[PDB]
């Protein structure tokens, strides 16, 4: 009692030193001697000192200390205190509505709480961990800035620390997450904000971490926040599009990815935007492996078909465009690599009906032109890459060609450059 | 306060740091494609397993360290509450074997300087002949 008393004073003086005197040095010194104090007495009779000292301790700045202590507390990492660091917690969980009237003190006891999970794992029981879940997602809904980052990685580290557990609540606080996404994307009024969405997005990669079948399921909406969130940072963004990539079958993935870029990524002028749609299809591509059986060439064909119109209808530049569409190029390649040749010939059916009819165009403002011109390119770039039964498609595609021929004989085609690739 | 929005904004870069380690904490268009581009080659080639032993090493040395601090202050603290016991004759019975084991210790490392059971016969027949 004696300990927990001079605790508090100390506390206290540290916590009101500038109110007092209205500097530095005495709160240097307040500090050397709370350090010293924290030093002399164990964790075990601190923890017992200081869990009446933060119901005694009226001011939310005393109880803020005395939280960062018991946090100095466990990151000493005392591995028999971890129970009486579960009973701090449930006494921190049963002050969190007292806690709950200061925004500082909230953010300070979630942040604390958070810190313990992380710091215990799964060696603990989980209950508490559900309890701290239900208060994160009641801080979410409160919406404070701070406070809702806070509860959104104590609500991550529980829900790493439960798993299965954590599997029951999920489904039922993914829309809430995707609404905090939309909200943030909406409103941008501090950079916590945009730290808060970040968190946001943070929690959307340990939740696909944590259950790839939940995360399968609502993978469209994670690629939508992903690129939504253009204030995240681009490597961190591709890095969970990469891990979603391994949790997420390859091939499910695509078709996901195919009808978020149709809905969104081509109604979207971002560069940033499109870039990201980009490197998140290579690296699909990079990571379909096996599977001799593609089971979806016209989606990847729409795919780029789409990518060509969007190119032509951007409101971004002509070398950006350009550089997109090598990019696309480059995506459709190794699709050459896996030969079916069962299946390849229908794909090269498909393929030569889009480039000369247009049969089944995602977008009717294309150039029937410019669409020969980049299918000419695409099937140069294939016949360089397999040969052998090309030439065979070749002999297929000669016919449509001399049409063309005849076309570009009779100067009905001026473009130099097509005609420099038939 | 500004004090909160740091701690809230250092949560989330140590949260950030857990899911991905090795990714900085957070604070032409060709040309930024090509940059994505080459921030996943960069994202590949940087290993997560890397940095976070790079990370562990640091931390289990100075948790090893404290640890190690707070072990020689408690076998201190112990030493000097058995000394205090011997000085009031209150050790306990669990007490005090300890004071036996390090006397037994002592007294085998003196007892093992003086002579063996063998040699004690010819030094007492020689120091007779010596000092007869």
């Amino acid at each position: 009692e004696e300990f927990g008393t001079l605790l508090e004073g100390v506390l206290f003086f540290i916590n009101s030193v500038e109110l007092t005197f209205s500097t530095t040095e005495i709160k240097e010194i307040l500090f050397k001697v709370l350090g010293n104090v924290l030093q002399i007495l164990p964790v075990d009779e601190f923890v017992n000192a200081v869990l009446p000292l933060l119901s005694t301790s009226t001011n939310e700045d005393i109880r803020y200390h005395l939280t960062l202590v018991i946090g100095s507390k466990f990151e000493l990492e005392g591995s028999e205190a971890i129970p009486i660091v579960n009973n701090v917690m449930k006494v921190l969980l049963d002050r969190m509505p007292l806690e709950s009237k200061s925004v500082v003190i909230s953010q300070v006891i979630l942040n604390t709480m958070t810190a313990l999970v992380s710091k215990y794992g799964k060696k603990l029981e989980g209950s508490i961990l559900t309890q701290a879940l239900t208060l994160a997602t009641e801080k979410v809904s409160s919406d404070m800035t701070e406070v809702k980052i806070s509860s959104l990685a104590l609500i991550t580290n529980c829900v790493q620390v439960l798993g299965v557990k954590s599997i029951a609540f999920y489904p039922k606080i993914v829309p809430p997450s995707i609404k905090l996404f939309d909200a943030s994307l909406a409103d941008s009024s501090n950079p916590l904000k945009e730290q808060l969405q970040v968190a946001i997005l943070l929690l959307f990669a340990g939740l696909i971490k944590r259950i790839p079948s939940f995360l399968m399921s609502n993978i469209l909406d994670v690629l939508h926040v992903i690129y939504f969130s253009r204030e995240v940072d681009s490597s961190i963004r591709l890095s969970v599009i990469s891990l979603i990539i391994e949790n997420i079958d390859l091939k499910e993935v695509l078709k996901v990815l195919f009808r978020i870029w149709s809905t969104e990524i081509a109604t979207s002028n971002d560069t940033v935007a499109v870039s990201l749609f980009l490197s998140t299809l290579e690296s699909t591509v990079e990571n379909i492996d096996k599977k001799s059986a593609t089971s979806q060439s016209p989606i990847f064909f729409k795919l780029l078909l789409s990518l060509f119109e969007f190119r032509s209808i951007s409101s971004f530049d002509n070398n950006t465009i350009s550089r997109i569409e090598a990019s696309v190029h480059e995506i459709s390649n190794s699709y050459v690599l896996k030969m079916n040749d069962k299946v390849f010939r229908p794909l090269f059916v498909i393929l030569v009906r889009w480039a000369f009819d247009g049969e089944g165009v995602t977008n009717a403002g294309i150039t029937e032109t410019e669409r020969l011109l980049a299918f000419f390119k695409f099937f140069n770039k294939l016949q360089e890459n397999l040969r052998g039964i090309i030439t065979s498609y070749f002999t297929y595609l000669l016919e449509p060609v001399d049409m063309l021929l005849k076309r570009f004989i009779s100067k009905d085609m001026e473009n130099v450059n097509l005609r420099r690739l038939v | 306060s500004q004090t909160s929005k740091y701690q809230a904004t250092s949560v989330v870069n140590g949260l950030l740091s857990n899911l991905l380690p090795g990714v900085p904490k957070i604070r032409s268009k060709a040309q930024l494609i090509d940059r994505n581009l080459k921030k996943r080659v960069q994202l590949q080639n940087r290993d997560v397993h890397k940095i976070k032993k790079k990370c562990k090493l640091v931390k289990k040395k100075k948790v090893k360290k404290h640890k190690l601090d707070k072990e020689q202050l408690e076998q201190l603290a112990k030493h000097q509450v058995l000394k205090k016991h011997q000085h009031e004759g209150t050790l306990t019975d669990h007490e005090r074997k300890y004071l036996n084991k390090l006397i037994k210790r002592n007294s085998q490392n003196l007892r093992s300087w003086d002579l063996e059971e063998e040699v004690r016969d010819e030094l007492e027949d020689i120091q007779q002949s010596i000092l007869k």
